[PDB]
Order: C-alpha cells, then structure tokens, then sequence
C-alpha cells in the first residue's frame, strides 16, 4: 500500500 | 475576490456545508474568502480550511500521478510515438496543482502565519507550509526543485522546534506534523533513514505520554500513532 | 470555445486520459470540443461523452440531494432559524447543475439527434435527452415542471419506439433506456405501476433472446438485466 | 438502497 501522511480532524 | 461581499460567518457556514456535501472546490472557495476577511482562524475554522485543500490537492495529486505513470511508459524504449497530448495534459494539471499549491501558500504568508502567536496555531500553520511545498516538490523538475524542497524543510523545522518546545508528544498536531515531515524524508529528501528515525522516536514518546489523557484524546492521539507504525512497517 | 484550436483527435485522446485520470469536468470539456468539430461520433465517442457528463452531473446531484435534505429540515416545526445560507448554496448547486444538463442538450440539439440517422445512434442521443430532461426534472418546482416532465417523455418514447423497431430486446442501449424510462415513470411522473409494468416486461423479452448471443454479449445483456431486477425487488 | 439507473458503457 501507499505510504500514509496527516488525515486527522479534530 | 469573489467572496467579498459574503459575510464571514455565512461563508463559514457553507464551507461545513460544502463539506457534507463533499463540494471541496467550493469549501476550498468559501474558507479562502473567510481568510481574506483578516481576522485570525478558530481552531475548528483551521481545520476546515486544511481540509477543504486537503481534498482539493489529493484529487490534483492522484491525476497527476497517474498520466505521469502513463507518460513515464511512453518514453520506454519499444513505445509507439503518440504525439504530445499525454505531455500537454500531464503539463495542464501540473499547472493547475502548482496554482492551488501557490494560493494556499499565499494565504499563509499574507497574513495567517505573522499573526498567530500561539504554539497552536503557529504549528499548524507551519505544517501547512511544509505540506504544500512539499506537493510542489513532487512535481518539480528544473532549476528550483532545490529551492523548494529547502523552503519545505525550512517550514517543518520551524514548526517541530515549537512543537518540541510548547506541545505534549501526544499533540494531535505534532504528531502529524512528525508523520509528514518523516514523509518529507523518505519520499523528498532521499533519507530513508532520517524517516525512520523520526517516525519511531515520535511513536515511542507519544507512547510514553498515553497514560496522562482522556479516553477521547487518547483515541485521537493512538489513531495517529498507528499512522505512523504503519509507514514504519512499509519503511522495514 | 476554448477547444476550438485543438485536434479533434487530440481531443478525443485526451478525453480518454481524463477518464483514467478521473477527471470528469475535463473530460467532459474535451468531448464537448469533440462535438464541436461538427463531425458525428462513433460508438466509443458517443459513450466517452456519455461517461463524461454523467460523471459531473452526479456529483451535482448527490451534493444537491444533500442540500435538499438539509433545507427541508430547516424547514420543520422547532427548527432554529439559520438565515438564507442553505437556500442560497442549494441554489448555487442547482444553477450549476441546470447548467450542465443545458449544455448536454445544447449539444444534441446542436447538431447531433439531427444528424443521427442509425437506430442506434439515435437511441442513444434521444436516451440521452430524456435523461438530461430528466435531471432538470428532479429539481423542477416552479411553472415550467410539467412541461420539462413531458419534454423527457417525449424523448424517452421517441427512442422506445425506434429501439422496439429496430433493435433486438438485448441489445444494451435498448436496455438501459427502458431502466432509465422506468425510474422516469416511478420518480418523475408519479407512475409506479407504470415503471414495473415495463421493467418487467422487458426483462423477460430480454430473457427470451439471450440464447442468441455469445458469451460477450450475453455478459453485457444481463448486467443491465440484473438493474431491472434490483429496481424490481425495490419497488415490489 | 437506492434505486439503479443505466450504468453501461460499452
Ligand atoms: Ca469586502
Ligand atoms: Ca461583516
Ligand atoms: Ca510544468
Ligand atoms: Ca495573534
Ligand atoms: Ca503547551
Ligand atoms: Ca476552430
Ligand atoms: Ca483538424
Ligand atoms: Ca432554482
Ligand atoms: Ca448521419
Ligand atoms: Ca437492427
Ligand atoms: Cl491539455
Ligand atoms: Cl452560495
């Protein structure tokens, strides 16, 4: 899979 | 500009609008002309401006990575000559990234970043910085690309110094800001290592600082450690 | 327009990326220009517009059915009141969406029903207009809601009748316009009976000539088949 | 759900 940046909210 | 004549809180209004609606051209829109009124953001107001550019660059950036997958396999040796139109659209959307990457850095240089004193707000809008030079690296390919990875670099050192200094390790916001500068790293910078290391000594203190939350920011805090452990198991 | 200087087949080879792309307004921009050119499309022309439009036109209406819901509640008895920024973004959403169904129509009115003279060209392109009429209808509510409901009907029959002439009951454009003439009669005109009675007779005359297709063919038949039978169990 | 309109390409 695809490396994982910033998604949070809150 | 065109939001001129709507007042702040109606436009704040239909950027959550906008987001239920998931019309983040329009959030994106509404949240730029409540900006430009002058007045400082709420943390929530912050937050639906990230998101609304946020989903605005992601949609840009996976367009753009696939005709430029697409254009990467015209030049193979064997590949049928097929003109310049994957060249011309590649070209077309790149601009377009580049133009909302340059407004949301504008937004932040006139005035959001002078203006904000506290810790808070100064580190979220440094990690933004950071973030959208960082999509302008990604597609950056002559003289400046130097320029621009050390103008992202720059932005993320910043906010980690304030971020070490005024925030907990298990601050929501340090540790995104730890995961994409880690990002920076591995995929920008060609240090695969330094990656590594940050994400781990972020997940390792953040860890350590669990046991002083509330079960809800616990929740919050642990959703993005993960974020972390799973790049860390990509990474090695 | 805007299109005016590139190739036609530039045009259509960049509606193509688009669609791998996933974006929909600017496929939808480079058939537009297609159309433009003045030459009539082939089969994979006629369905890269279709995709086109249908693509943007959704996103319009799923964001519209949201606003829609929110401001009816607005709406109910003990609701606070909130001022005219719902109305006015549903508004925004709704004029760019009658935008685009205007633009569909404007092109098949503007050459190409006209010029269509092979059932199933014109099946396509009067499906095509019952369906844009269509779309206008379900945000209809002022004087001309009965006569925008008859011009869909109009199109709609118009396309029944040649695809029940010149067409074999499997045939797909066939299909897919008695599904979409079947929401029409169950959502639109107020008629269920109506929208059951031909969804189920035409999937068992469908039935009854599958035994003359390949295995391609038949594929495509009874994907279609199997909508009808889904809006069938919904609706019974 | 809701109901289904013509999705075929092709
Ligand atoms: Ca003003
Ligand atoms: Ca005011
Ligand atoms: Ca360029
Ligand atoms: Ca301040
Ligand atoms: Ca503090
Ligand atoms: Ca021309
Ligand atoms: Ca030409
Ligand atoms: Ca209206
Ligand atoms: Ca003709
Ligand atoms: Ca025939
Ligand atoms: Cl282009
Ligand atoms: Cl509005």
């Amino acid at each position: 899979l695809r490396r994982m940046s910033d998604e949070f909210v809150d | 500009g065109a939001m001129g004549s709507m007042e702040r809180a109606s436009l704040i209004q239909k950027a959550k609008l906008a987001e239920q609606a998931e019309r983040y051209e329009d959030m994106a829109a509404f949240m730029k002309g409540a900006v430009e009124k002058g007045e400082e953001l709420s943390c929530e107001e912050r937050n639906l401006l990230s998101v609304a550019y946020k989903n605005v660059v992601g949609g840009q950036r996976a367009a753009w990575r696939v005709l430029s997958s697409i254009e990467q396999k015209s030049n193979e040796e064997g590949s049928e000559e097929k003109g310049p139109e994957v060249r011309e659209y590649r070209e077309k959307v790149e601009t377009e990234l580049q133009g909302v990457c340059d407004t949301v850095l504008g937004l932040l240089d006139s005035h959001l970043i002078k203006e904000a004193g506290d810790a808070e707000s100064r580190v979220f809008y440094l990690k933004m910085k950071g973030d959208y030079y960082r999509y302008l690296a990604e597609v950056a390919t002559g003289d400046d690309k130097k320029r621009i990875i050390d103008s992202a670099r720059s932005a993320y050192q910043e906010a980690m110094d304030i971020s070490k200094k005024e925030m907990p390790p298990t601050n929501p916001i340090r540790l995104g800001l730890a995961l994409n500068f880690s990002v920076f790293h591995y995929e920008i910078a060609n240090s695969p290592e330094e990656a590594i290391s940050l994400a781990k000594t972020t997940f390792d203190e953040a860890m350590a600082d669990l046991h002083t939350l509330s079960e809800d920011s616990y929740k919050d805090s642990t959703l993005i450690m993960q974020l972390l452990r799973d790049n860390l198991t990509l990474w090695t």
